[PDB]
C-alpha cells in the first residue's frame, strides 16, 4: 500500500530492511518491534520525503 | 503401479560400481521406463529412457536393462559428479508414477563429529525468546543422536534439527540443532547440555555450559 | 533449443487457488506432453497430470482429480496449471516437464526438458524479515566455531555469506527448519582458529529478498 524502510545503525547490526504499512504510525510500530526482536536500542529518526525511519545506536 | 527402488540409501567410493534397483509390483513395458538423476537444489535430468537407452549427452558409463517388473541402473565407475539421488518412472499418458528415489552417497573412513554448544545471545534474551544451539561438525556416517538436557532432565519435544548435504571437498556431515525455550524457564535452569551419540565416539560425548558463567 | 520457463515463486493462503506458468521456446509446442510434477521438501517426484496441447486432452492423477487443472496456450506456447483450496501439504516445488522427442520414429516416452521450478508456499504467515543473533566463540583442538542464527523470517528463502564473500571455507549454512509459529529459522556456523578470534572480525552478511532484509550481523568473542 506504500513500502517504508527501516535502516539499522547498531553496534554489531547494520543494514536495512522494509515493510508495507499504511500509516508511519503502523510502520513505526512494525520497526520498532523488529529492532527490539534483534537486540538494538538507540536513537529514532524519520524522513516522511524517503519513508525511511533510522535507529542509531550510541557509538557506531 | 508401485515402483520400489533398492537400496534406499548406496554407500559407494569413486572408481566402484553402483548398480541400482526399481521393481514393480505389475509388468512394465521395457519403452515406458525411465531414468533421472536429481542433485540438490536442481531439476531432475534424464539419464535413460526406454529402459536401455541413453539421452542425450549421458556418458556411457550410465547403462539401464531390465524388462517385466525388474529394472536396474549401473553405473559401472562412479565420477564425484555421479553422487544423487536417482528416480525411475514409469511413463503414461493417463497415468505415471515414480520410484521413491535411491540415494547414492559418497563412502568414506568413519569421523567422529567436534561438538561446540551456543548459549542464546543477550540480544535474544531481550525478546522473550532463548535458543540454544549444538553444532556437530564433520562426521561420517551421517547416522548421529543428540539428545537435550536441561537441570540433567531429558528434553523432548522442544528441539529442531537439520544436516547439511555431504560435503565435496571431504564427504563428512554436519548436524545444527536448536533447543527453544521461553526466557522465562531458561532462566529457571542453570546446566545446559547436549549430550552426542555416534559411531565415531566409543561413548556419548556431552558439551555443556552453566547459564550466567 | 527447448527451453522451459516458469512463473516465479508464490505464498498463498490456505484454501485460495494459484497458477503456474510455463512457457516453452525453441521447439514445437503441439505434439508433445506437458507435465507438472511436484516435489515437497525432502520428498520424492510425484506426477500431476499433463496435456498434448494438439488435442487438448488433460489428465491427473487420482489424488488430483477435483482440484487441479492443467490448460496450454498455443498462441503463447505457454502451459498452465491451476490448484485450488490449497492445504499446507501443498507447499512444494512445481516443475513443468516437456516429452523428447525421438530420432526420426518418435515419443521417446520421458520427460527430456524441465522447467526451473515453481516454490509455492501455503501458509497463512506475513511476511517478516530475519532476526539475527550471533552464535558467539567461547574460550576443537586449537579451532573456534562461531556463526549466526537467522531466525523468524517468511517465506524462504535466505542467503548468507561471510565477511562479504571472503570467508568461504569452514562455512556451514543448514537447511531452514519451519517453526510451529510458521516461520522459518537457520543457522550459518564457521569453523575459525583459535588464535584469530582476536583479530580476525567475522561478519555473517544475511539477505532476505521478500522483505528486503540485507543485514550485517557481526559476531564478537564472549569474554
Amino acid at each position: 500500500v506504500t513500502t517504508y524502510k527501516l535502516v539499522i545503525n547498531g553496534k554489531t547490526l547494520k543494514g536495512e530492511t522494509t515493510t508495507k504499512a499504511v500509516d508511519a504510525e503502523t510502520a513505526e510500530k512494525a520497526f520498532k518491534q523488529y529492532a527490539n526482536d534483534n537486540g538494538v536500542d538507540g536513537v529514532w529518526t524519520y524522513d516522511d520525503a524517503t519513508k525511511t525511519f533510522t535507529v542509531t545506536e550510541h557509538h557506531h | 503401479i508401485v515402483l520400489t527402488q533398492s537400496p534406499g540409501t548406496l554407500s559407494l567410493s569413486p572408481g566402484e560400481r553402483a548398480t541400482l534397483s526399481c521393481r514393480a509390483s505389475q509388468s512394465v513395458s521395457s519403452s515406458y521406463l525411465a531414468w533421472y538423476q536429481q542433485k540438490p537444489g536442481q531439476a531432475p535430468r534424464l539419464l535413460i529412457y526406454g529402459a536401455s537407452s541413453r539421452a542425450t549427452g549421458i556418458p556411457d558409463r550410465f547403462s539401464g536393462s531390465g524388462s517385466g517388473t525388474d529394472f536396474t541402473l549401473t553405473i559401472s565407475r562412479l565420477e564425484p559428479e555421479d553422487f544423487a539421488v536417482y528416480y525411475c518412472q514409469q511413463y503414461g499418458t493417463s497415468q505415471s508414477t515414480f520410484g521413491q528415489g535411491t540415494r547414492l552417497e559418497i563412502k568414506r573412513t568413519v569421523a567422529a563429529p567436534s561438538v561446540f554448544i551456543f548459549p542464546p545471545s543477550d540480544e535474544q534474551l531481550k525478546s522473550g525468546t532463548a535458543s540454544v544451539v549444538c553444532l556437530l561438525n564433520n562426521f561420517y556416517p551421517r547416522e548421529a543422536k543428540v539428545q537435550w538436557k536441561v537441570d540433567n532432565a531429558l528434553q523432548s519435544g522442544n528441539s529442531q534439527e537439520s544436516v547439511t548435504e555431504q560435503d565435496s571437498k571431504d564427504s563428512t556431515y554436519s548436524l545444527s540443532s536448536t533447543l527453544t525455550l521461553s526466557k522465562a524457564d531458561y532462566e529457571k535452569h542453570k546446566v545446559y547440555a547436549c549430550e552426542v551419540t555416534h559411531q565415531g565416539l566409543s561413548s556419548p560425548v556431552t558439551k555443556s555450559f552453566n547459564r550466567g558463567e | 533449443q527447448v527451453q522451459l520457463v516458469q512463473s516465479g515463486a508464490e505464498v498463498k493462503k490456505p484454501g485460495s487457488s494459484v497458477k503456474v506458468s510455463c512457457k516453452a521456446s525453441g521447439g514445437t509446442f503441439s505434439s508433445y506432453a506437458i507435465s507438472w510434477v511436484r516435489q515437497a521438501p525432502g520428498q520424492g517426484l510425484e506426477w500431476m497430470g499433463g496435456i498434448i496441447p494438439i488435442f487438448g486432452t488433460a489428465n491427473y492423477a487420482q489424488k488430483f482429480q477435483g482440484r487441479v487443472t492443467i490448460t496450454a496456450d498455443k498462441s503463447t506456447s505457454t502451459a498452465y496449471m491451476e490448484l485450488s483450496s490449497l492445504r499446507s501439504e501443498d507447499t512444494a516445488v512445481y516443475y513443468c516437464a516437456r516429452e523428447g522427442e525421438g530420432w526420426f520414429g518418435k515419443p521417446l516416452r520421458a520427460f527430456e526438458f524441465w522447467g526451473q521450478g515453481t516454490v509455492i508456499t501455503v501458509s497463512s504467515a506475513s511476511t517478516k524479515g530475519p532476526s539475527v543473533f550471533p552464535l558467539a566463540p567461547s574460550s576443537s583442538g586449537g579451532t573456534a566455531a562461531l556463526g549466526c542464527l537467522v531466525k523468524d523470517y517468511f517465506p524462504e528463502p535466505v542467503t548468507v555469506s561471510w565477511n562479504s564473500g571472503a570467508l568461504t571455507s569452514g562455512v556451514h549454512t543448514f537447511p531452514a527448519v519451519l517453526q510451529s509459529s510458521g516461520l522459518y529459522s537457520l543457522s550459518s556456523v564457521v569453523t575459525v582458529p583459535s588464535s584469530s578470534l582476536g583479530t580476525q572480525t567475522y561478519i555473517c552478511n544475511v539477505n532476505h529478498k521478500p522483505s528486503n532484509t540485507k543485514v550485517d550481523k557481526k559476531v564478537e568473542p564472549k569474554s
